[PDB]
DNA sequence: AGACACTACGAGTACATA
DNA sequence: TTTTTTTATGTACTCGTAGTGTCT
């Protein structure tokens, strides 16, 4: 092996913790967490401490790629005497063999730490393992991939567990919410990377000035690996870099990453984009690509927060209400288009049209400043709640079908306003001696206690029984529960 | 109660004498009977009349029915669970209990019942309006291929979403809502049998005037207000209105009072709270528009635009799936109109 | 026997000299094959123009009568996925012929229904194996093909069949069959074809069946119009005149009697009136805008059903209100 | 009316298993001299030609030439429905449709009647290839199948080289390379283990691994297989049965 | 006929980085890289037919010399490139021992990298990270957005642009000089006009015109290759009067056999990529084009629908 | 005669779709 | 600042009982 055969990112890789750039707080927190790991296992993780690290036996590092998560993890692993072990998605990771291996390795000692050196007074921890998992977000979605298996692994283990992923808040990563201590590595500061670039430039005889690293890391968006690769790629031809050719370099190395459904909502509802000047800079093709970055949450977010802005593109003689009405009309048209898309015939070739009608046109109608905060779309939770209520109403209707002889909606609209007066009202106006009447009325339609509980949740407006059931004396409720349980 | 006093035969019907005579004529010869489609307002009594007609085609055991369960497998491993109302002479299916999987249940179940078979077994399709166009197309040929073993009696409230082939493949029977006088006479027999105390009979008439021909709603409201007056209705007993109707009325008051985006947010919130509690959006739009037209503050120019926008957004909702996306648009258009 | 196949299948061209209408592409392909440089072909065109017949006759001329063995013909009826490509197409391209010596031919007929992954895998098969095999892609819509795959083949656009070639084929059929055709009947037949030989052959067989005679008589315009159910220009112009000039009730009665005397359809009358009014030199384009918009709306509504009388009255009122702006 | 009766019912099973994987549909031509079949692979890389004379049929009656187009994934299922000590009977009416198989036990009394719906295959299969080859070798079928299955694990292309009394099978892949070299010898103690080779000019050409693995599946028919190679000609892999033969015309890969 | 000749795209395919008339900056960059060595991981993105695959092939050839056969691993979209392949074969090639000069490295060329699955792309990260001192990765794709950001973070990004008129004209002149073809200025101009920055398509059209007529003239080029589809659609949409647009749609598009789906899709794409008119009118035209496409997809695709679409577009442009 | 490595075809589970 | 939205075929993975050639 020679020197010119490795990339600049490998020959300038950090050899110790004192050369990492930025995120000093995170690396110190993880170092303290790994240091007190045996102090945490000797008392079974009950004492968390002042740092709050010690109750969780696993640590999950999450942040953008290329900021030094894996590097810092490996560095602290070699520095604290822990015998390092790495396994990731590049190797086979399933529910069958990965689970078996990790289970056999959670409370087994290392032979490498035993045979290498075990006689000097270095540490009693060399016999231990540190299972460092990389690309945790790269596993398969289902349980067969091993994400839930690893989540359960982070609950029962005698060796420190280190998890490293690039994307944290994902559905697949939901089980890791309350099981492992979360550490977030953030965008590094400009000074440390500036000094590192100064050093790596003076070492390679690369002419470079301090005025350009700011724009460089701005267009790179906090990625030291990409910056190093950029310098290694362009330093071979252009020996001296300055403020003359930096424009072409920034335009050719623009990081094209898809935005989250929250930044997409900010860019869509930005009034400067739709101005006469901003139109010829962020063209309509870019606006459609914005929606195509995430075409599942963009229309919902747009419909949620299109009427929560202050418009700055109002035509002369048009109020905010008119623009909101036109935006809602286009939202309805885009909804019709989406229904035509995600139905039979699979008219997916209409996806670009759904880009304009659902997101682009309503946002353009009410583009401007953001008044409050970008609120997440509540249509998902409302749909889930409506589905649960529909399932409950279906159970109630199929229980009462033997007597009602009506439909689901016909039972919800008209029958429930009378079932409320029949079941619950005798409890408020008669006391605890009206239990038998309610029991007979419920058995007349084969109702259950769970059905009685679910019935009182359908009413709204001036009839909210959530406090009426609490106003009922607890004696009557206990007597009813005991009577129905006999 | 609605269920305690319900006719069980054709001779027990107490309104629409011409319809009862037509049903008797149609049940005189039961074997040469084509498929039937009962259409009319919701709450008229068509589901009782279909069972009464079955009671004339078969023995009295048609009402002794049982609820069973049947499982289906779609193109994926998602298991479709559907309960079936069955009788030793007929069976009832309600394809309105699932999503876009109506075609599978329809075709498979009807083919199983037709291959196993007075001489035929009647089939009652409840709420045929929720039947998707693909399920109706699948039933189109099943109605004709097996006509000697399976006869369909489809109960619906409006033939608008029913396709033309299905309309042609079955006789159409209209059930007009009973007059206020017949509703009053029925409520009289009910209150004399349930031992209610009426200071003046005219209140019963008012019940009819509050039900808009609906007997199911009329009897339920009468019983609900009989529990508030403690089994003794007075001359000025208040009318018991459902909660969602009061919410819609308050929504219209908010609409005519304030027309702005800040009020549009709370309007969207009210729409979400209404939709989350098992309330269809078409009925919400219908009631909202009808009670907005009742606002005396508006003029003919406003009401015409309101009804036009309601028709447009009703078409939108019938062509869409995200109902609030059309409801909020209609509300915003009404706000812009006023 | 060939006497049992329909006229569309019986008269399928077997040689490149029987493919009429396409002359600029046929001569170029013949030159490509004679001189040897045959590139990857992309036959794009409407249905019934003769792309499949052209490529079949080409493969016949190239390999002889054993065409069915030396050519790999895949279509939408066969499973065409990415794995199907990877195995079958690559094994065909990499290997050689089992019957003779020469380049191979892969005819991907109706390749507009292939998956995007299949085309992405095939675009490197066409570029890698290009010294021992060739590719022919037949398409009706050029938007279903990826631009990478679209750029690797030489595109030939099959124009609709013109009057001369379709009349030549009609004369060939009238020679092959004991049948006579009137000149005006032939013109009306060419009018209702839009360059589709399939329709012409089908309706010719149907009107020969309609003759009811031992074919000692001729086929006139009446036979064609009664067999295809198409409206006549006479009734078309009469309805248009009664709509434009006569009274509302009289126009309604005329439309009703015309559409009920011959059992004509409202959509055919709509298309005919659209074709006739296209030659009308009109005033300010607002009338044309209203006419086109309302007629397209009525056509889209007819395409889903409804009341024929209501739609006919709508057509009458739309045409009338559109022409009321021309004054 | 075609009426054939086999001596052993398992011979037809072993014959059809040879085409089961490498051929999908077949078109049996039955004449007064025997049954012929020619089929082309889906990828059209190999051609299967089976010929079985009337010597194999214990009884044979062919009034007129009959064409039976059928599928092999169903014929194999029908054949597996038989028995090891049974006899097979093929019946076809005057018009070819719904061929009938009859399995009859010779030890007990048993009749198994199966039907198979014919299919109308428009493509005719009557081509015969009779041309001199550059080299003709003969080796035990097991010894050839072993080398094929052993070299198929290294790569997807196997190169055959015929030189002056030398037969070389080379396979170069990503995990390494390999080459088996054999010499034609004459074995007097056992004739079925000898290796014969008559060459006119050296040959060097490659095949694919999948088709070569599918070809050696017919090794259960005969104890010795012949290989005829020529300069850019379909290689002839022949298994000779006591009443005819099965020959695979394999097409090499262009270099 | 017995055999064919190699096409001019494959015969005259560049084998040295100097013969590439593509983007000069990236070409000189790759030339200096092959001269000095130490080739890093790279991702070349762009449009079809601009010299991406040829560029990486030339780079690998010049960098490996005679060791190209045993040091370069080519994987196209025609081969299986799933998680199993990346796990077994790519890792075995990266771990393979090979004695190379002290300035070269093993190259893994992955054509059509935008088609690899997410699992394979995720597994390739550590695969290219642990063996980055003896194995280098070169991806060639058309959409850099289809490749995950972790993979893009470990490599250089080379975005190839369209080829200007001068470069394609120079390459065609070189090919004509090497082939002794009779041509004319207007014929080459029409060829370049119908190419639209596509060098492969330009050479293919040139070879087809040569083999079909012999003389490369604008008349021959236009009679064998129709005018570009989007330009006629743009001229139809940008018409000022309704009758002109209707006549254009009738004669150029409908009378030549262009399907209604292709017409409406081209109209949508042109209106999306249009810059002559404002944003709001463009959005309204896109709305009308989509309303028309919703009827075209339902099987109501005729000339009347396109005429009504043009009429509505003109009414929108009618203030 | 038999045991068990090798193996290939079948049900399950998700993941995109311009 | 935070998690689901139908059906429809193509694509990719895995476990998986199963069918058969091989070894103490
Ligand atoms: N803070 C840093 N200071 C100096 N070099 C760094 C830093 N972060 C990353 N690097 C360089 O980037 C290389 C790769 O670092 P990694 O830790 O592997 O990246 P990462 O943050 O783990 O993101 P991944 O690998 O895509 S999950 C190192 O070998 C260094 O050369
Ligand atoms: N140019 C032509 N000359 C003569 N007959 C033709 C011609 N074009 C079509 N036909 C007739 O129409 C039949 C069908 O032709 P095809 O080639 O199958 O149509 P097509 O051009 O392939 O369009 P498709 O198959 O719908 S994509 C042929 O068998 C002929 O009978
Ligand atoms: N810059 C160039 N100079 C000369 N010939 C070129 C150039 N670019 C492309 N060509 C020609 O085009 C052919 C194919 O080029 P490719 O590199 O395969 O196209 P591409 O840029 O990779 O786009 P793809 O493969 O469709 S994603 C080559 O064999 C050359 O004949
Ligand atoms: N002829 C009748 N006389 C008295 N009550 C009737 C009559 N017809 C229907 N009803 C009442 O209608 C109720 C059922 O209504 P239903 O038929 O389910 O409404 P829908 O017609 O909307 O299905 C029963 O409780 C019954 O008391
Ligand atoms: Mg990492
Ligand atoms: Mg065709
Ligand atoms: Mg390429």
């Amino acid at each position: 092996v020679r020197e010119e055969d490795k990339l600049w990112t490998v020959k300038y890789a950090p050899t110790n913790l004192q050369q990492v750039c930025g995120n000093k707080g995170s690396v110190m927190k993880l170092k303290n967490w790994l240091a007190n790991w045996e102090n945490s296992k000797k008392n079974s993780f009950k004492h968390a401490g002042k740092d709050g690290s010690g109750v969780f036996r696993a640590a999950m590092l999450y942040g953008p790629p290329g900021i030094g998560k894996t590097t810092a993890a490996h560095l602290v692993a070699q520095e604290l005497g822990y015998d390092i072990l790495e396994q990731n998605a590049s190797d086979v990771r399933s529910k069958t063999l990965l689970n078996a291996g990790v289970k056999n390795a959670l409370d087994n000692m290392s032979v490498v730490g035993y045979f290498k050196h075990n006689e000097e007074a270095q540490n009693l921890n060399g016999k231990h393992f540190v299972i460092i998992m990389d690309e945790v977000d790269g596993m398969s979605g289902g349980d067969r991939g091993g994400v839930g298996q690893l989540a359960q692994f982070c609950r029962k283990t005698s060796t420190p567990l280190i998890l490293i992923c690039n994307e944290r808040n994902l559905p697949k990563m939901r089980p890791f919410d309350r099981v492992c201590l979360d550490i977030q590595f953030r965008r590094p500061d400009a000074n440390s990377i500036k000094s590192r670039l100064m050093t790596i430039a003076i070492r390679e005889k690369f002419k470079l000035d301090p005025n350009v690293i700011d724009r460089l890391i701005q267009t790179t968006r906090g990625d030291i690996r990409q910056v190093i690769n950029l310098l290694s790629t362009i330093s071979t031809t252009t020996k001296t870099i300055n403020h003359e050719n930096i424009n072409e370099i920034s335009k050719a190395w623009e990081k094209n990453i898809a935005l989250k459904p929250f930044d997409i909502a900010h860019k869509m509802l930005d009034g400067q984009i739709y101005s006469d000047i901003g139109s010829r800079n962020f063209t309509l093709n870019d606006k459609i690509a914005l929606y195509f970055d995430d075409f599942d949450f963009t229309p919902l977010m747009i419909q949620e927060n299109y009427l929560s802005t202050r418009p700055s593109v109002l035509k002369p003689g048009q109020s905010h209400l008119e623009a909101v009405a036109e935006a809602a009309n286009c939202i309805s048209l885009g909804d019709i288009v989406e229904k035509k898309i995600r139905s039979s015939e699979q008219l997916w070739s209409l996806l670009p049209l759904h880009a304009v009608l659902s997101s682009v046109y309503p946002a353009s109608k009410v583009a401007g400043h953001m008044a409050g905060r970008i609120n997440f779309t509540a249509w998902l939770g409302q749909n889930s709640k409506s589905a649960k209520y529909y399932r409950l109403l279906q159970e109630i209707h199929y229980h009462t079908r033997l007597g009602t002889s009506t439909d689901k909606i016909g039972l919800r609209l008209d029958y429930l306003p009378t079932f409320r007066k029949r079941l619950l009202d005798p409890f408020l106006k008669q006391g605890a001696d009206a239990i038998s009447s309610v029991i007979e009325v419920m058995d007349d339609y084969y109702l259950t206690k769970e059905d009685w509980d679910s019935i009182m949740e359908f009413f709204v407006g001036p009839d909210v029984t959530t406090a009426i059931i609490k106003k009922i004396p607890a004696t009557v409720k206990s007597g009813f529960t005991r009577k129905y349980n006999s | 109660w609605v269920d305690k006093y319900r006719p069980k035969s054709l001779n027990a019907l107490s309104h629409n004498e011409e319809l009862t005579n037509f049903l008797k004529s149609l049940s005189d010869q039961p074997r040469d009977l084509p498929h039937l489609l009962l259409y009319g307002p919701n709450g008229t009594g068509k589901k009782t009349r279909c069972m009464a007609l079955l009671e004339s085609i078969f023995g009295p055991g048609v009402y002794r029915l049982k609820i069973d369960v049947r499982q289906f497998v779609t193109a994926s491993n998602r298991k479709l669970e559907l309960n079936v109302v069955s009788s030793p002479y007929h069976l009832e299916i309600t394809p309105s209990d699932m999503g876009n999987n109506d075609r599978i249940v329809i075709q498979e179940l009807l083919k199983e019942v037709a291959q196993m078979e007075h001489r035929y077994k009647c089939v009652i399709i409840n709420e045929a309006n929720s039947l998707t166009k693909d399920a109706q197309a699948a039933l189109r040929r099943t109605m004709e291929k097996y006509s000697k073993n399976i006869r369909l009696i489809m109960v619906c409230d409006s033939m608008s979403p029913i396709i033309a082939p299905i309309k042609s493949r079955c006789l159409l029977i209209r059930c007009p809502a009973p007059s206020d006088s017949e509703i009053s006479t029925i409520l009289s027999d009910v209150v004399t049998n349930e031992r209610i105390q009426l200071e003046t009979k005219d209140i019963l008439k008012r019940i009819a005037q509050a039900s808009n021909g609906n007997l199911r709603v009329s009897l339920l409201m009468l019983e609900s207000m009989a529990l508030n007056n403690e089994l003794a209705l007075k001359s000025s007993s208040p009318i018991i209105k459902p909660d969602w109707i009061i919410v819609i009325h308050k929504l219209t008051r908010k609409i005519v009072k304030e027309r702005s985006v800040n009020s549009l947010i709370e309007c969207r919130a009210v729409l979400y709270d209404l939709l989350a509690h098992c309330i269809p959006a078409n009925i919400i739009l219908k009631e909202l528009t009808f009670s907005l037209l009742d606002v005396e503050t508006l003029n003919t120019t406003n009401k015409s635009s309101i009804i036009e926008y309601s028709s447009v957004f009703d078409e939108r909702l019938s062509l869409g799936n995200k109902a609030i996306f059309h409801l909020e648009g209609f509300i915003a258009k009404v706000m812009c109109c006023l | 026997s060939k006497e049992n196949l329909p006229w569309v299948e019986k008269y399928r061209p077997e040689t490149l000299d029987e493919v009429y209408g396409q002359n600029e592409v046929i001569t170029t392909v013949r030159k490509f094959v004679d001189e040897g440089k045959l590139p990857h072909l992309l036959f794009y065109g409407p249905p019934g123009t003769g792309k499949t017949s052209t490529i079949v006759a080409l493969a016949r001329e190239i390999y002889g009568k054993n065409y069915s063995n030396m050519v790999l013909e895949l279509n939408a009826s066969d499973d065409r996925g990415i794995d199907v490509v990877r195995n079958q197409i690559k094994d065909f391209a990499s290997t050689r012929q089992i019957f003779s010596k020469g380049f191979k031919l892969i005819i991907l007929d109706e390749a507009d229904a292939m998956t995007n992954a299949a085309q992405n895998a095939l675009r490197r098969v066409i570029e890698r194996y290009t010294k021992n095999t060739r590719f022919c892609v037949l398409a009706n819509y050029a938007h279903k093909l990826t631009p990478a795959l679209l750029s690797r083949c030489t595109r030939f656009r099959f124009q609709p069949l013109p009057q001369e070639a379709i009349e030549r084929r009609i004369a060939n059929v009238l020679v092959h069959e004991k049948l006579k055709l009137s000149p005006n009947a032939e013109k009306a037949l060419i009018e209702l074809s839009n360059g589709d030989m399939r329709r012409v052959l089908n309706v010719l067989q149907s009107c020969k069946a309609t003759l009811d005679n031992p074919d000692e008589d001729e086929i006139s315009d009446d036979v064609i119009y009664e067999c295809c159910g198409a409206p006549r220009p006479s009734d078309l112009k009469a309805v248009l005149k009664s709509i434009l000039e006569d009274d509302w009730g009289t126009a309604h009665y005329t439309l009703n009697k015309v559409r009920s005397a011959k059992g004509l359809a409202l959509i055919d009358l709509i298309e005919g009136i659209v074709k006739i009014l296209e030659d009308y030199e009109l005033q300010n384009e607002e009338t044309r805008v209203h006419l086109l918009t309302k007629l397209a709306d009525i056509e889209y509504s007819i395409s889903k059903g409804g009341n024929d009388q209501i739609q006919g009255s709508a057509v009458i009122g739309a045409i009338k209100a559109s022409f009321e702006n021309e004054t | 009316m075609l009426e054939a009766k086999f001596e052993e019912a398992s011979l037809f099973k072993r014959i059809i298993d040879g085409f089961k994987d490498c051929v999908q549909l077949v078109n049996f031509q039955c004449k007064e001299d025997g049954i012929i079949a020619q089929a082309v692979d889906d990828s059209r890389v190999l051609l299967v030609s089976l010929e079985i004379g009337v010597e194999a049929f214990q009884e044979y009656r062919c009034d007129h030439p009959v064409t039976l187009g059928m599928d092999l994934t169903s014929l194999s299922k029908i054949l597996r429905c038989g028995n090891n000590t049974d006899t097979l009977t093929l019946i076809a009416d005057n018009t070819p449709d719904s061929i009938i198989l009859l399995f009859e036990d010779t030890k007990k009394d048993r009749i198994a009647e199966y039907s198979l719906k014919l299919m109308d295959i428009d493509a005719d299969f009557l081509k015969i290839e009779e041309l001199q080859y550059d080299s003709t070798l003969s080796l035990p079928s097991s010894e050839f199948s072993k080398i094929v299955r052993d070299l198929s694990q290294l790569s997807d292309s196997i190169n055959i080289m015929i030189t002056k009394e030398t037969i070389k099978f080379v396979a170069d892949g990503d995990i390494g390379s390999g080459s088996v070299i054999i010499k034609p010898f004459v074995d007097m103690e056992h004739p079925e283990t000898s290796i014969k080779l008559e060459m006119d000019q050296p040959v060097d050409l490659t095949f694919g691994a999948k088709y070569l693995l599918d070809i050696i599946k017919g090794s259960s028919l005969s104890d010795r297989v012949g290989i005829r190679l020529s300069s850019e000609a379909p290689a002839l892999f022949q298994f000779d049965l006591k009443s005819g033969f099965l020959q695979f015309f394999l097409a090499p890969k262009f270099n | 006929t017995l055999s064919l000749q190699l096409p001019w795209v494959e015969k005259y395919r560049p084998q040295v980085l100097s013969d590439i008339v593509g983007n000069k900056e990236t070409i000189d960059r790759l030339q200096q890289i092959a001269k000095d060595g130490n080739m890093p991981h790279m991702i070349i993105s762009g449009m079809p037919g601009i010299g991406k695959t040829t560029s990486v092939h030339c780079l690998a050839h010049e960098l490996l010399g005679r060791s190209y056969a045993d040091g370069v691993l080519e994987l196209n979209a025609s081969d299986d490139r799933g998680i199993d392949v990346v796990r077994n074969q790519i890792k075995h090639f990266a771990q393979k021992k090979l004695h190379l000069p002290p300035g070269k490295h093993k190259i893994v060329i992955l054509d059509e990298a935008d088609s690899m699955t997410a699992g394979a792309q995720q597994a390739l990260r550590r695969t290219m990270e642990l063996y980055s001192n003896s194995t280098r990765f070169a991806f060639a794709c058309n959409q850099s957005n289809k490749i995950i950001e972790p993979l893009q973070s470990r490599c250089a990004i080379l975005r190839y642009s369209k080829l200007s008129d001068e470069d394609v004209l120079k390459r065609l002149l070189q090919i004509i000089k090497l082939e002794d073809v009779k041509y004319t200025n207007d014929g080459l101009e029409a060829i370049i006009f119908t190419a639209e920055g596509d060098m492969r398509q330009a050479i293919n059209n040139l070879q087809s015109t040569v083999a079909g007529h012999g003389l490369v003239n604008a008349d021959n080029v236009f009679k064998i290759v129709d005018s570009p589809h989007p330009l006629i659609v743009k001229k139809m949409l940008l018409a000022s009067n309704l009758e002109d647009s209707i006549q254009i749609l009738r004669t150029d598009l409908w009378k030549k056999g262009y399907s209604s789906i292709d017409i409406v899709t081209t109209s949508f794409r042109v209106t999306k990529n249009l810059a002559q008119v404002k944003e709001s009118v463009r959005l309204e035209m896109i709305k009308e084009i989509g309303l028309t496409h919703m009827r075209i997809l339902e099987g109501v695709g005729t000339y009347l629908q396109l005429a009504s679409m043009l009429a509505k577009i003109h009414k929108l442009n009618n203030k």
